[PDB]
């Protein structure tokens, strides 16, 4: 063995143990899901209120790109701003060449190289995030969920973090209970209760919750985030659920 | 080192009462060939801000981007950037006035004449220039080109010191730079008849008028004049 102790080293069982060590950080961090929509996407994230002193609404997390691209991610907090950081400067050069704001499938990709590019060498470590972001392109709304192994695909919901187990059964009964769909109102509800509901496996702390959306009817297919009235008309849905 | 290839002419602008005004044809010149007719010279920032650009085309295309660009950015990571934090008109110039200061200190200069015209956060009107040089400047009027030679003097006789400018109201203002602009029409060769107007006003915020044209010509005491001195018919 020893093998666990490089970035980048196989395994006997073809593994990289570092990339696996980089998911229980993920694991450990607080929930964080998306909801692909009608005409958009839906990202939300349970913030756990350390201590009352945490100023109310100001620590954001959701980060936006671009101007039509949200993304959220549970793990370790500055790794996630990293990854943004660079994915808005992917979607700079993208847009400065091509005129075309980045579409959604090509920024998951860029997000995903540089991932992977983090698992090829012993000089760096994986990141410490699990990443959900999408938004709306010419092809209509895109979801996706990347690891720190740099494995992504597009989804019909997701869910990191701690109560991720409890959200995917939520997220699923939503795709059983509507094969025509979500509106991105009800999405915004939906997303509320299930980060409400999500947070038993974290129940000690409070929290506070954040959404965000771009929705080619409700934003103009711009990242927003959901703030005052249709933020609190979504809290107290989720209150009742909870109920 | 460049030359100039495709052109626009004159930006000018004063400040009122309430906020500042701001012009520019729809022309791109390519040397006497008036080559392109529907060409945006005023490129609003937010609503608090409009950027008036003469000289080079293709480097007020690449400033254009680099506005838009900077909007985007400001964005970033900035809850406030619809409130607070939006980008003012003093933020925006300082900005340029740097690009346009390091390009010509890297002798490779973005070939223009600039002057942003917007509305600050605390209502203060903002008026200033800057060019390929790095040069700024501010005055109750302003005006790049052939206007500066034209359109100032017309437009200080509305406001021609800084207590002018509560006495100038939105009507004043405006009918003196429409007039401004059909001189400009009547006596600059690489002008155009169509133009854009802004209003930047501190109650109303950003009135941008596109389509405008020059009326109201006089040429009818073309008809009398004959020959060059001696010729009777």
């Amino acid at each position: 063995t020893g093998y666990d102790l490089s970035n980048s080293v196989f395994s006997p069982d073809g593994r990289n143990f570092q990339v696996e060590y980089a998911v229980k950080a993920v694991e450990n961090g607080t929930t964080s899901i998306g909801i692909k929509c009608n005409d958009g996407v839906v990202f939300a994230v349970e913030k756990l209120i350390t201590s009352k002193l945490l100023v109310p609404q100001k620590n954001v997390k959701i980060q936006v790109v671009d101007r039509h691209i949200g993304c959220v991610y549970s793990g370790l907090i500055p790794d996630g701003r990293h990854l943004v950081n660079r994915g808005r400067e992917e979607a700079a050069s993208f847009k400065k060449l091509y005129k075309t704001p980045i579409p959604i499938p090509a920024f998951a990709d860029r997000l995903g190289q540089y991932v992977q590019a983090h698992t090829l060498y012993n000089s760096v470590r994986p990141f410490g995030v699990s990443t959900i972001f999408g938004g709306v392109d010419k092809n209509g709304a895109h979801l996706y969920m990347l690891e720190p192994s740099g494995s992504y695909w597009g989804y019909k919901g997701a869910a990191t973090g701690k109560g991720r187990q409890s959200a995917k059964a939520e997220l699923e009964k939503l795709v059983d209970h509507h094969p025509e769909g979500l509106s991105a109102r009800e999405a915004v509800k939906q997303a509320a209760k299930i980060i409400y509901l999500a947070h038993e496996d974290n129940k000690e702390k409070d929290f506070e919750l954040e959404i965000s959306w771009c929705s080619l009817s409700e934003t103009n297919g711009l990242h927003k985030f959901v703030k005052g009235d249709l933020l609190q008309e979504a809290i107290d849905f989720a209150q009742k659920e909870i109920n | 080192t460049q030359q100039p290839i495709v052109t626009g002419t004159s930006v000018i602008s004063m400040k009122y009462d309430n906020g500042v005004i701001i012009a520019a044809d729809n022309l791109g010149s390519y040397g006497s060939l008036l080559r392109f007719n529907g060409v945006e010279r005023l490129i609003p920032v937010g609503d608090n801000t409009v950027v008036g650009i003469s000289g080079d085309i293709s480097d007020m295309q690449h400033i254009e981007r680099l506005l838009k660009d900077l909007v985007t950015e400001n964005a970033y990571d900035n809850p406030l950037a619809d409130a607070e934090e939006a980008l003012e008109p003093s933020y925006i110039f300082e900005y340029l006035a740097t690009v346009m200061y390091q390009r010509r200190s890297k002798m490779n200069p973005l070939w223009n004449a600039i002057i942003v015209a917007g509305v600050q956060s605390n209502g203060d009107q903002f008026l200033r220039y800057v060019n390929l040089l790095g040069v700024t400047y501010s005055s109750p009027t302003l005006a790049t080109g052939f206007g500066a030679h034209m359109a100032n003097p017309l437009l200080r006789k509305v406001v021609d010191r800084e207590s002018d400018i509560p006495k100038t109201t939105v009507q004043v203002a405006e009918e003196a730079i429409v007039n401004a602009m059909r001189v400009l029409y009547y006596r600059d060769a690489r002008s155009s008849r169509n133009f854009s107007l802004a209003i930047i006003d501190k109650n109303t915020g950003l009135t941008f008028k596109k389509n405008l044209q020059v009326e109201n010509m006089k040429w009818d005491f073309a008809k009398d004049i004959k020959g060059y001195g001696t010729q009777k018919i």
